């Protein structure tokens, strides 16, 4: 995933 | 008759246990002779003989007889060696059960406790069936010395010696996993131990001597970058004062102080110059050496137009005034295409303070466009001061000093940002390490806690080329190394919150190889020919593909790195895109992998690590696992190196089966060869690496290097995309 | 310290  | 033991109580000699010994330490060796041994040792005995005596004299006999004709002599002295270790920190040879030690040494307070928090008993002990402590017979003499002297825990005041090589292993694996999930934990722990006690990877000194000890300074070389301050110049300074406190080695940049001459405040005060506040610089370094001399090492980095230029090229050149004079430190001078041009049309390089050209300093490392522009325009504004130089003098003078010492450095900034993981825009990469292998990105402190400084860190380790089979093997190897490395960061302790600021920004890693000469021994390639380009290029390109990968993974299970944006990897751009176009020409391999399902990917899971991979060298390192350093070929077949116990010797690797395939340093004819190779690797490499540039004085007319072949052989670097260049090795016999 | 502007010229960096 990507952090947010 | 007569031998006295470690109770200080005599017993009588008996012959035929020293040989049984011996006997069983050459099991499996050619060309080792017990007698050999038993004659040159027995006549240094006595009547009182401290035992522990008659072991060193039967390694040091064994030792002695190291050579190119009887290489296995490293293995006969090293197994004798590990024996004798064992008898001194357990009291036998059988080692003690990994629980009851860990409990034993968390007691005396050289293993961390969190140790006994983090494992249970039944964990130890599920650990314990792991470890093999016959491994422990592989080690060659070198290695076992190198252990023994800074890696196994000791008390260096009384030289007592409190562990053995297996349990460092299985102990620097559970700390560095010690966080992971139950469920995979001890899965990781025995994969790692595997891969580095059966030496397939490589660990850094710092690491290796203190994971598993209550210590938590792990970081060998950093960063910093000066702002053109009185408040930066302090905190740069304070700040390596503390870093070199814990043994670091330290790379500066210090480009943005102004020039002698150069205006202050308006016309109230003009400054002094750059060399007083080096000479600062070079004793906040030399802090804590012994009296301004042992340790403490530093490279100084400065643009090659700074107004200053000629006289700071001159700092190491011996014979001068001491005033203008900085001799410990190395120096890097930042060089760009601009430059290099002037030189070939033979024109002139104009000097500047980087005080009066607003916009040209960041342009340099950030846009070639913009800076070309701005720097002509600079050139013709008469309201600048500016001084002219002839491209061929500055040039000369740069490399006849880096001929002289061998020790001033170039740096191809341009490359280094158009062909790096970063952002040149947002995260420019303007300074390299002390080893040239390094490019990261720095902010200037305004304070030694300034939070908005950044600080950029060596987190490394190595893949051995010579103990992989084939290239698919890196794929587990990656997984490893990057998990492992990655837990280190959030492991070890940061003093400067700058430092921090970087490390869990970016996490950046470094990794590369040892035992690359060795490899392509085996594969039956040179260096100087080029016939190892297309398998430099296969090899390298694995590499880095299972590195991305591994990230990658890590990404997917535990989120990018929260500076992941700045990446070129976050627009889906990977080294492949960015390469020196010129390298087509000197290599043909395709790819192998699928570069296209990993760029998407990446794109949409992102990256966990910044920077993944530098080729650095590595002496200590090379030597335990039984290597060629790094990339470097050998000097010789037989290594020497002094020691309060002796000469130490060590034999490439299979000399025996490869002597004739090995290529040495000064067999080479040219430095072309080496420096495609170089080139060839930094396509896919994401930082840089430590080039050498060698020179042999006798195949040359009169024994002098022509400055026409010194300027050769950089131009030809720069064509390759060569991003910097370490040392200059000028043969001496 | 002998140094050719003209054989360095026609490299192509
Ligand atoms: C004050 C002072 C600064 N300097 C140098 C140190 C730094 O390179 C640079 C600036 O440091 P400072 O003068 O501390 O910083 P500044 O932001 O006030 O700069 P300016 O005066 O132009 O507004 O000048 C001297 O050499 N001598 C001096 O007496």
């Amino acid at each position: 995933y990507l952090v947010g | 008759l007569l031998v006295t033991k470690r109770d200080g109580s005599t017993e009588r000699i008996n012959l035929d246990k020293i040989h049984r010994v011996l006997d069983w330490a050459a099991e499996g060796l050619h060309n080792v002779s017990i007698s050999q041994v038993e004659l040159r040792s027995h006549i240094q005995f006595y009547d009182g003989i401290k035992t522990s005596d008659i072991h060193e004299t039967i390694i040091k006999a064994a030792a002695d007889l190291i050579s190119r004709d009887a290489p296995d002599y490293q293995y006969l002295a090293a197994r004798l060696a590990i024996f004798h270790l064992r008898k001194k920190a357990y009291g036998q040879f059988e080692p003690p059960a990994l629980y009851d030690h860990v409990v034993k040494m968390v007691e005396m307070g050289k293993y961390d406790n969190h140790l006994l928090e983090d494992y249970t008993e039944e964990e130890f002990k599920q650990m314990d069936t792991f470890i093999d402590h016959d491994r422990d017979m592989t080690f060659s003499y070198a290695a076992v010395k190198q252990l023994e002297g800074k890696y196994l825990v000791q008390n260096r005041v009384t030289g007592e010696i409190y562990e053995s090589a297996q349990f460092l292993y299985i102990l620097v694996a559970a700390c560095l996993f010690s966080n992971y999930p139950r469920e995979t934990r001890l899965q990781y722990v025995k994969r790692f131990y595997d891969a580095v006690s059966t030496f397939k990877i490589s660990l850094p000194t710092p690491i290796m001597s203190g994971v598993r000890t209550p210590t938590r300074q792990f970081s060998s070389c950093v960063l910093i970058e000066c702002g053109d301050s009185l408040d930066s110049i302090n905190a740069t300074s304070s700040a390596i004062v503390k870093y070199v406190s814990q043994r670091a080695g330290i790379g500066i940049n210090a480009g943005r102080i102004r020039a002698l001459g150069s205006p202050i405040r308006g016309g109230e005060a003009f400054h002094t110059g750059c060399i007083p506040f080096y000479k600062h610089f070079q004793t906040a370094v030399k802090s804590c050496s012994q009296g301004g001399v042992r340790g403490g090492a530093a490279t100084l980095f400065y643009p090659m137009w700074h107004l200053e230029v000629e006289s700071l090229l001159v700092l190491k050149n011996n014979r001068g005034v001491e005033g203008n004079r900085v001799r410990h430190m190395d120096y890097g001078v930042q060089i760009n295409k601009l430059m290099y041009t002037r030189l070939l049309k033979g024109e002139d390089i104009t000097l500047f303070s980087p005080s009066d050209v607003p916009g040209l300093y960041d342009a340099f490392f950030a846009d070639q466009e913009e800076f070309e522009r701005l720097y002509t325009k600079y050139e013709k504004d008469d309201s600048i001061r500016k001084q002219r130089v002839k491209a061929v003098e500055l040039f000369s003078l740069m490399m006849q000093e880096r001929a002289s010492t061998g020790r001033i450095y170039i740096q191809n900034v341009d490359h280094c940002n158009t062909h790096s993981p970063f952002d040149p825009a947002i995260a420019p990469v303007r300074q390299s390490n002390l080893c040239l292998e390094i490019a990261l990105p720095t902010k200037p402190l305004n304070d030694v806690n300034d939070e908005n400084g950044e600080i950029a860190l060596c987190t490394l380790s190595a893949f051995n080329l010579g103990a992989i089979n084939n290239l698919d093997e890196l794929e587990e190897l990656a997984i490893l190394a990057v998990r492992a490395l990655d837990a280190l960061l959030d492991y070890q302790d940061y003093p400067i919150p700058a430092a921090k600021r970087g490390a869990m920004g970016r996490r950046t890693l470094g990794i590369g190889v040892i035992n690359f000469a060795y490899y392509l021994a085996k594969h039956g390639k040179r260096y100087s020919d080029g016939s190892a380009n297309n398998l430099t290029h296969k090899t390298f390109e694995a590499i880095q593909y299972y590195l991305l990968k591994a990230s990658n993974e890590l990404a997917k299970e535990q989120g990018a790195c929260p500076w992941f944006n700045e990446t070129t990897y976050a627009k889906g751009i990977l080294p492949i895109d960015t390469y020196k176009k010129d390298l087509d020409t000197i290599a043909n391999e395709p790819l192998h992998y699928d570069w296209e399902a990993l760029r998407e990917s990446i794109k949409t899971h992102g990256l966990r690590n910044s920077t993944l991979s530098a080729l650095m060298p590595s002496e200590t390192s090379s030597q335990i696992s039984n290597a060629t350093n790094g990339i470097e070929p050998p000097r010789g077949y037989v290594s020497i190196k002094a020691s309060k116990d002796g000469i130490l010797r060590q034999v490439v690797p299979d000399y025996e089966h490869l002597h004739d395939a090995y290529e040495l340093l000064w067999e080479m004819p040219g430095n072309d060869g080496y420096l495609q190779l170089v080139g060839i690797m930094q396509k896919f490499i994401d930082q840089s690496i430590s080039a050498n540039t060698n020179y042999d004085p006798s195949r040359f007319p009169s024994g002098k290097v022509p400055m026409q072949q010194l300027l050769k052989d950089l131009l030809t670097a720069y064509k390759f995309g060569v991003k910097t260049l370490y040392y200059q090795n000028t043969r001496d016999g």
